[PDB]
């Protein structure tokens, strides 16, 4: 049924946001409300949509200036925040750009101020040119056109692109609103303004990874094996110009839906290319999306030997952890889409049982596939707040949270361990090794000394201090 | 007994696959008619349609299905062409019922992506 | 030809900026408040990459709250947002008193009325809450001036305001008013040991040592601000106000001294070990107690350990300071002390017309045999930039933030001031005081010693010193 915490008796609208699964229900008259207003004051998880264009999307880029037009907070709180590696070293993560804004650009206007930072920042750094701009709030309240200055600056600077987003933190409810943005202008103005060299008889995009840990960089491998050229990347270890060639893959192939589904949508109407939905972690998801790819393009063979060297390398350390993690509870309280990528995928391959999940920005679609894979018994959440965390943690006492830094630093004090579920701990955690480097941290969390040991009260007289065995796979 | 059949197939479809949960109607719906009627194909030894980039991808889809469907479910080894085909147009219906006439996303008559 | 310059960055834009916006400092100054929780009225970044940037800090959670402003309130103006974000606080924590009530550049730009939401929440909250007193604290913090550091100066001004406003002067509390600004728990462990050894009762504005929390057996939260209302409405009846840094609450020690004729005293920020006496000595002159032979022991203890290290290691070597603008001023004295040239000081906000007034300047001009460079308004490619163009320096000093220039320039960096994510534990070592002034040199010198090592630079020479 629907819940309504005890927390939320003032704000009992958030029972349509809370599904408990019970049995023999039918689901389609549970689903959560998803994608509304937030109620102010709540300690909702909920971020802004220049954080979903910006960092989530944009700034994984290797090769781009990230010119925030704003003042400097908007660039200061996305610096050193997020751990998406490129192979030359890392520029995306080294560098933010401001307009820095001052009152007087309030006043009379943003826009020389941001056309004078634009060049500014192609001056100093001469070997990169290509920029994103952006707005956030107060360049979008005073109507600053940064289409019309991006396109002054590529006049009169023909060696640079530049491609601009609308963004400001007030629109939509949540960083899904930047994703939808970015992706359909870049679509609509940068797509097919450009060409690559075809070097295989297979060609994808990979749409909808974003290279956490190197992630790209691991599935990489796996394209590289198979003889597939991949056109672009959107946007994982990519750069700029190979977002402009997009529409020259056969095949697009999706994992990020929430995101990144948009384009590979557009992709599909405008120019043809179909759209091919995975689930790139998992382990037996990861085999399953690899014999799709290769059953498109006829290659099934290489596809079957791919798979047998991955399970022989990688499937003993994998049931090693099973073995230790069967039964343990966890909640993944994260974006969305990593609700339905690992709540079946850690009960397949793990025997986890996820026990409560929460979304901050998923859309009914997300809710709808969380809810077909997950189980009964099991809470799902709209836009979870803190006290409700609190409140579910008393209902379901997981063993593990996969969750931000933050809420892990939050929870530790009641003695339950955390896994990073956005920049993980000791990733990558996509693919055959990678759903193994999860299960080892999980496992490291969870069976670990000092949650034994805080426990202890050692003025208590009746109290020892346990010792505790661990393993290694 | 054929409802027990269709349970087994709708409840595999649920909770493994992706493609009847796109973003829009018009694609659930394109998507549920063109990997189930592949599905049909593989599992009654016909020859796949493989000749369009949509038609490979719906291969693709339905292989994966077709493939699970056999492994779990000694029936579908059992029964013939004509119960096979019963199965998936029930299925079909099934899977429009539940992610199409009576699910409340909002955005799936959204006219723009 | 012996010269300390102050100059602008010459560029409009920034690349990698020092300080967070004013809003960001304001969320600080808030959450070392006991039953606190800060609200701010914007769009939801504003918020939650804060609590963000603290946890990377400190490794610990805070509770701030969002108004949530959306497309509606942008059209029509965010009141409502307001109102009901402190009803929805007020009503699931049973618990809180004091909100902070913290403006962003949305809400600056579109103009609402936060003085007159306040005066609606208080009536709303006075019927529906009869026997709780909540303290609702306007809070001004535009983003396109100043920076974080304004904002935490502004915060705490506002909630003094607004406590005080309301309780006023009482009786004499014969206690200390202290504002020691934007420092770390183990700098406000390092001056409660000092309070107490000259038997000297002080309040210090915040108390943040609670946010290095145990965990405990009893999974209790104690994460918390330990400054209470009690504690700010007392500041009314203090002795005398001590302010140690300029920048980060001196206006509070003003404003104290303005309305209820509280003395202040200002004075330069305790790094190193000039500063340190000065502020005792200014202590003992408002108090009439006598300095401590224990200070005068930790005082020596820090000054043996440096001399083990200022002619042998640091002396004639080039530092880079960067950070809040009392912490490079008063660093640069303490790398004095110890024989390091601080020859570039980056300050990171439009502040500059009140720094060409800083009396450390002058202090800086009348001492230094080595060229100064002050950047401000500076960003940290102002930094790499001079690296690139050939500055030759042997250390920089500075946050997390700047790590990647000392990484791929390979000069050994010692993490200062705020915030110092990349390393551990760094938020429970002093830097202020003795005790403090210590653990820097030895950081420093345990920097430049691994640096040797790493580089093969006579990694010989560790053994005799
Ligand atoms: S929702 Fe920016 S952090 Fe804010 S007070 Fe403005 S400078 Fe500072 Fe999102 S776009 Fe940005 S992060 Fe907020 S302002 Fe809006
Ligand atoms: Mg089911
Ligand atoms: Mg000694
Ligand atoms: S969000």
């Amino acid at each position: 049924p629907m819940v309504l915490l005890e927390c939320d008796k003032d704000i009992p609208e958030r029972q349509k946001h809370i599904y408990l699964k019970a049995p023999n229900e039918d689901t389609r008259e549970f689903l959560p409300i998803a994608n509304a207003a937030t109620i102010p004051g709540t300690l909702s998880e909920r971020g802004c949509a220049f954080c979903g264009a910006k960092l989530v999307i944009g700034g994984v880029l290797k090769d781009t200036i990230q010119m925030i037009h704003g003042p400097l907070g908007c660039a200061y709180d996305t610096w050193h925040t997020k751990r998406y590696p490129t192979d030359n070293g890392h520029f995306n993560m080294k560098y933010v750009w401001s307009t820095d804004m001052k009152e007087s650009h309030v006043v009379f206007g943003g826009e020389k101020r941001l056309e004078k930072s634009m060049h500014e920042a192609f001056d100093e750094m001469p070997d990169i040119k290509r920029m994103i701009v952006y707005t956030t709030c107060p360049t979008a309240l005073i109507g600053d056109d940064i289409k019309a200055v991006a396109k002054k600056v590529m006049k009169d600077r023909p060696d640079v692109d530049v491609f601009t987003v609308e963004c400001p933190g007030f629109s939509g409810v949540s960083q899904s609103k930047g994703h939808h943005v970015l992706n359909i202008g870049w679509i609509n103005e940068k797509v097919e303004t450009m060409e690559k060299e075809i070097t295989s008889e297979y060609t994808m995009n990979f749409i909808g990874d974003f290279n956490i840990q190197g992630d790209t960089q691991l599935l990489q491998t796996y394209w590289d094996r198979l003889g597939i050229q991949v056109v672009a990347h959107f946007t994982g270890n990519g750069t700029y110009d190979d977002l402009r060639c997009m529409h020259q893959a056969q095949l697009n192939v999706v994992n990020c839906a929430r995101s990144s589904g948009y384009i590979a949508n557009e992709l599909k109407k405008r120019y043809g290319i179909p759209r091919l939905d995975i689930d790139s972690w998992g382990f037996n998801y990861m085999a399953e999306g690899i014999r799709k790819i290769c059953a498109f393009f006829g290659i099934e063979e290489k596809g079957e030997e791919l798979i047998a060297e991955e399970y022989a390398k990688w499937k003993p350390k994998l049931d090693w952890y099973k073995e230790r993690l069967q039964g343990k509870k966890m909640a993944i309280w994260t974006g969305g889409p990593r609700l339905w990528h690992w709540t079946k995928s850690v009960e397949d391959d793990l025997g986890v049982q996820v026990v409560a999940m929460s979304s901050k920005f998923g859309h009914e679609e997300d809710f709808e596939k969380v809810i077909a894979r997950g189980k009964e018994g099991t809470y799902y959440i709209d836009d979870g707040n803190e006290l409700e965390f609190f409140e579910i943690i008393d209902l379901v006492k997981p063993d593990v949270i996969f969750t931000g830094p933050r809420v892990g630093e939050l929870v530790k004090k009641l003695h339950i361990p955390y896994v990073n579920g956005h920049g993980y701990h000791n990733g990558p955690y996509m693919g055959f090794e990678g759903f193994v480097n999860l299960a080892r941290d999980m496992y490291n969390a969870v069976h670990n000394p000092l949650r034994h040991l805080a426990a202890v009260d050692i003025r208590d007289k009746s109290q020892t201090t346990p010792v505790i065995v661990r393993g290694a796979a | 007994m054929s409802q027990s059949h269709l349970d087994d197939l709708f409840a595999y479809v649920e909770e493994r696959c992706l493609w009847q949960f796109f973003s829009r109607t018009w694609d659930r719906e394109e998507n549920i008619e063109g990997v189930l009627n592949q599905v049909g194909r593989l599992l009654t030894g016909q020859e796949p349609l493989r000749g369009t980039p949509q038609e490979r991808l719906f291969y693709a889809d339905a292989l994966a299905m077709a493939n699970d469907v056999r492994e779990r479910f000694p029936w579908a080894s059992q029964v013939n062409k004509e119960e096979i085909e019963f199965l998936l147009d029930g299925l079909k219906s099934r899977l429009v019922d539940v992610t199409i006439t009576r699910s409340t996303n909002r955005e799936l008559n959204h006219h723009l992506y | 030809p012996a010269e300390v310059k102050l100059s602008p960055r010459d560029r409009e834009g920034i690349i990698n900026p020092m300080y967070d916006c004013q809003p960001a400092g304001a969320q600080y100054a808030g959450i070392g408040i006991k039953d606190c929780i800060p609200l701010v009225h914007g769009g939801q970044g504003c918020t939650m990459f804060v609590r963000l940037l603290f946890a990377q800090h400190f490794k610990e959670n805070f509770d701030v709250a969002s108004t949530s402003l959306h497309e509606e309130s942008a059209v029509f103006g965010g009141a409502k947002r307001v109102e009901e974000g402190v009803l929805v606080l007020a009503r699931r924590y049973p618990n809180l008193r004091v909100i902070p009530i913290i403006t962003t550049c949305s809400t600056e730009v579109i103009g609402d009325d936060i003085e007159g939401s306040i005066r609606v929440c208080n009536r709303a909250l006075e019927a529906e809450f009869p026997d709780r007193k909540i303290y609702l604290a306007p809070v001004h913090t535009p983003s396109f001036k100043g920076s974080h550091v304004t904002g935490y100066a502004e915060c705490v001004k506002s909630v003094f305001k607004t406590i005080t406003d309301a309780h006023g002067k009482g009786q004499p509390s014969g206690k200390l008013n202290v504002f020691p600004g934007w420092v770390n728990p183990g700098d406000v462990v390092l001056l409660k040991r000092y309070f107490k050894e000259m038997d000297v009762e002080a309040n210090i504005y915040m108390d943040t040592e609670d946010f290095d929390s145990p965990m405990l057996p009893n999974k209790s939260i104690e994460t918390h601000g330990r400054t209470t209302v009690e504690d700010i409405a007392d500041s009314a009846n203090a002795l005398a106000t001590l302010s140690l840094a300029r920048y980060e609450g001196n206006t509070t020690g003003e404003l104290l001294q303005k309305t209820f004729a509280v003395p202040n005293a200002l004075v330069n920020t305790p790094y190193g070990i000039k500063n340190t006496d000065d502020m005792l000595r200014k202590i003992a002159e408002v108090t009439g107690k006598e300095i401590p032979e224990s200070l005068v022991r930790e005082r020596g203890i820090a000054l043996d350990a440096l001399a083990d290290l200022a002619h042998m290691f640091f002396a004639n070597k080039k530092v880079a300071i960067f950070g809040h603008p009392d912490l490079v001023l008063g660093l640069a004295q303490f790398c004095m002390e110890v024989e390091l040239e601080p020859v570039l000081l980056l300050i990171g906000d439009d502040q500059g017309n009140k720094y060409k007034k800083d009396p450390r300047i002058e202090e800086l001009k009348n001492t230094a045999h080595f060229d100064i460079e002050i950047v401000h308004n500076a960003d940290l490619w102002e930094l790499e930039k001079r690296i690139n163009a050939g500055l030759q320096l042997d250390l920089i000093m500075g946050h997390s933030k700047g790590r990647y220039v000392a990484i791929e320039a390979n000069i050994p960096m010692v993490r200062v001031g705020f915030p110092t994510f990349d390393r551990a534990g760094l938020y429970r070592k002093p830097s202020i005081g003795y005790q403090g002034a210590m653990e820097l040199g030895e950081m420093i010198a345990n920097a430049m010693f691994a640096h040797m090592e790493y580089t093969r630079n006579k990694e010989w020479i560790l053994n005799t010193w």
